[PDB]
């Protein structure tokens, strides 16, 4: 789950 | 040359060819917050990255360094940016770099920077020849990798490679017809090629989707695609569809079907349909059924629909 | 009714069994994975039932507080992968404490301030760590963290003049924004930009020219919003898009009807939580990305004078979401997570709590209606649906900055  | 995990790897602080430059420690201040207890190796590479960056050293040694910084943390966008600056300044072989990124992406396919890097490389070389095959491999490992699909859409649209995508779409839908990313790609390919205004195309699509719905009645993707390709024009514009669904209801009264029916009634009531009172009544009965029994998790949504229908068509 | 020591749960009703997956005897990777999770979640659910005795659910506030308090200062090397996201770790952790109503010691607040100052770039904005180029992700985080602290010291750390210039250096002609110089483009950037721009009062008429149009182009056939025009509907990008348009007061540029029906369909009938995309697994962090959309929609519809809007509930299963978070998303050792079997992390902790707060609190006009499942102590502090920081914090910050002029503009 990476946001950036 | 040597990787961070190779037996012969040597910290940068111990490398003779790096002796001439002083490492720049990271300044977190006297009372650090969210302070990461880096490994000796990690800090070593970053202390030297900091140095080359500060000095803006466009060198082959710095370029090799970024490769190690990236392996330590591929999410560090600053490193990536500097790496591209070096690729240009040093006039590095971009095809060689493509092979690099290809490997990197294979290791970490859900990273934003790696994909952006590969897009820049393809822009610079104006060469997409390896794209579809590569992407297909990524998707073969994770059929729903978002970054993968996004990159694929970019390549297809930018270099106009539409010719075989619909086939690809069918292939994947056969593998997993529940793959929502694939139904999306389908809409992507059609809306951009033939469009959905060709009534022959629309019918083909409506048929195909109904056939998939019959094969797997609780697959929400198909249902969403059906409503998706017909919604703009208006669900009430397709009278035969309502009949067909009403015929299947007694045997397939899934929440999807019941919901689709309310969606149709909604649009009918919005277009001065005949037997307004009768349509409203059937719509409210379904909303109640969905709220109290067939789709209770969405009780509030349905209750709202019920009230909206009343505020719009009661008379 | 029931004695105060027993509280019936939606997830434990006998009829709730009917909500289990129906794979029509046609298995694919998707149904297989979905079935596995459901199997595990049923087990978890059952562990909270003792026939007709159903003890009140408890949010382990103290265990969470101690996990957070520790991370705010130090993090193992397992967080090396987030070295370019420290201001983000700051925001996650502080907002979590904020939600938990755990005060921030003056000393810690000042240390955080200094740290974020060290992350600010001279060209404006904030980077992932000291010396790192500026990036909207950490910029967004850094401003929210400073507003959660809410002191004039925190507020003044932001170099507003350069921040505006930085936003300008990322503006594309089609209305979109790069995430960082030479970086990638997608809807996250429009939401970061608008978030920080409106809070610090640095919005010019041209800053967001063509942005609302660009975001609308992102809503797709599904009704949700994708990262970029053409891509799949996704909870995270959808939260980004809507909240951005709410800031720009342009929600109308979207088909609110298709969007509403899309997001409500994203709550899992069995799990009680939200999936990020249709036909994908449930995940605690969407509890905010998805469920958070409802309050934004309610606000958007209410401004349009929708007579059928509820005056007491969000259009999703508030109780169900609370049961998923409380029984499936808590790590016994403290912190929250994706789903049972996953390990904790500050990201999930922040968002599971953010969603739990939205699920417990309803507000619209002069109307307030709380629904705190379990023991009363579970109640969390409210959160602003647009900025996801205390509502009080939002008001304080905007009031403060409204007092300063828009950098070099009239
Ligand atoms: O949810 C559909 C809704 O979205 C809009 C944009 O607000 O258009 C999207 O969906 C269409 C299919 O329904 C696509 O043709 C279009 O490209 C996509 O942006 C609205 O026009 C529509 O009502
Ligand atoms: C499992 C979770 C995944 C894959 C992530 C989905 C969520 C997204 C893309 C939200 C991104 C939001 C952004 C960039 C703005 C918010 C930034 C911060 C909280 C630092
Ligand atoms: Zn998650």
């Amino acid at each position: 789950c990476v946001l950036s | 040359f040597v990787s961070l995990d190779s037996p012969s790897y040597v910290l940068y602080r111990d490398r003779a060819e790096w002796a001439d430059i002083d490492p720049v420690p990271q300044n977190d201040g006297p009372n650090p917050v969210v302070q990461i207890i880096y490994s000796d190796k990690f800090r070593d590479v970053y202390d030297y990255f900091r140095a080359v960056l500060q000095r803006d050293e466009r060198s082959e040694r710095a370029f090799k360094l970024t490769r190690d910084a990236i392996e330590l943390n591929a999410a560090n966008y600053t490193v990536w940016h500097f790496r591209r600056v070096l690729l240009k300044s040093l006039q590095k072989d971009l095809h060689e770099e493509m092979n690099y990124i290809t490997a990197i992406i294979e290791e970490q396919p859900k990273n934003y920077q790696v994909w952006h890097h590969r897009r820049v490389l393809v822009e610079w070389l104006r060469d997409p020849s390896q794209e579809l095959e590569f992407i297909a491999d990524i998707l073969n490992q994770d059929a729903k990798n978002y970054h993968a699909w996004q990159h694929r859409q970019w390549v297809i649209q930018e270099f106009k490679l539409w010719d075989n995508e619909l086939q690809y779409v069918d292939q994947l839908l056969k593998e997993d017809v529940r793959n929502n990313s694939v139904w999306n790609q389908r809409y992507f390919v059609i809306s951009n090629t033939t469009g959905y205004n060709d009534r022959a195309v629309l019918e083909r699509e409506v048929q195909y989707t109904l056939e998939m719905i019959k094969l797997v009645p609780h697959n929400e993707s198909a249902w969403n695609y059906l409503k998706g390709i017909l919604q703009d024009r208006g669900l009430s514009k397709y009278p035969n569809l309502l009949n067909q669904l009403l015929d299947l209801q007694p045997s397939h009264s899934s929440p999807y079907l019941i919901a689709f029916l309310v969606d149709i009634y909604e649009d009918m009531l919005e277009n001065q349909c005949d037997n307004k009172e009768d349509i409203l009544n059937k719509a409210l009965e379904l909303c109640e059924i969905l709220a109290k029994e067939k789709d209770t998790i969405r009780k509030e949504y349905w209750r709202y629909i019920g009230r909206s229908l009343q505020s719009k068509h009661s008379t | 009714s029931s004695p105060v020591w027993s509280e019936p749960l939606y997830s434990l009703r006998p009829e709730h069994a009917r909500e289990r997956l129906q794979d029509d005897s046609v298995e694919t990777v998707t149904s297989i994975e979905q079935a596995k999770v459901e199997e595990k979640i049923q087990e978890v659910f059952s562990s909270y039932k003792f026939n007709h005795l159903v003890p009140r659910l408890v949010l382990q506030r103290e265990k969470h507080f101690h996990y957070l308090k520790r991370g705010l200062r130090q993090l193992t090397d397992a967080y090396e992968c987030l070295d370019a996201s420290r201001p983000t770790l700051c925001y996650w952790i502080l907002h979590s404490l904020e939600l938990l109503d755990e005060p921030i010691p003056q000393i810690v607040a000042t240390d955080v301030c200094q740290f974020l100052e060290l992350c600010q770039s001279p060209e404006g904005g904030f980077g992932g760590g000291p010396g790192q180029y500026p990036h909207l992700a950490p910029t967004y985080a850094a401003v929210n963290a400073l507003c959660i602290i809410g002191t004039e010291e925190a507020y003044d750390i932001i170099n507003r003049e350069k921040l505006l210039q930085y936003l300008y250096s990322l503006k594309q002609p089609d209305g979109s924004f790069l995430m960082h110089v030479g970086g990638e483009v997608d809807v996250r950037s429009a939401y970061c930009a608008a978030s920080v721009a409106s809070l610090t009062n640095i919005i010019t008429p041209d800053l967001f020219e063509g942005t609302a149009e660009w975001i609308a182009r992102c809503q797709n056939w599904e009704g949700g919003i994708g990262g970029v025009p053409g891509m799949e509907a996704h909870g995270g990008y959808t939260f980004c898009g809507l909240a951005a348009l709410v800031i720009l007061k342009r929600e109308r540029s979207l088909n609110l009807k298709s969007l509403l029906q899309w997001v409500t369909s994203r709550q899992m009938r069995f799990e009680g939580g939200f999936q990020g995309r249709c036909n994908k697994l449930v995940d605690g962090c969407y509890s905010f990305w998805q469920a958070g959309l409802l309050p934004l929609l309610h606000r958007a519809l209410h401004a349009q004078g929708d007579p059928a809007l509820s005056m007491s509930h969000w259009m999703f299963h508030q109780q169900a979401l609370q049961e998923y978070i409380l029984m499936c998303c808590q790590c016994p050792a403290g912190g929250l997570l994706d789903k049972p079997g996953k390990s904790r992390d500050f990201y999930h902790t922040c968002f599971c709590l953010s969603g739990l707060s939205i699920a417990q609190h309803f507000g619209s006009g002069a109307m307030l209606h709380d629904v705190v499942l379990g023991v009363p102590e579970n109640a969390l502090q409210p959160t602003h649906p647009v900025y996801n920081i205390g509502p009080d914090k939002v008001i304080q910050a905007t009031t403060y900055f409204l007092q300063k002029p828009v950098p070099g503009f009239e």
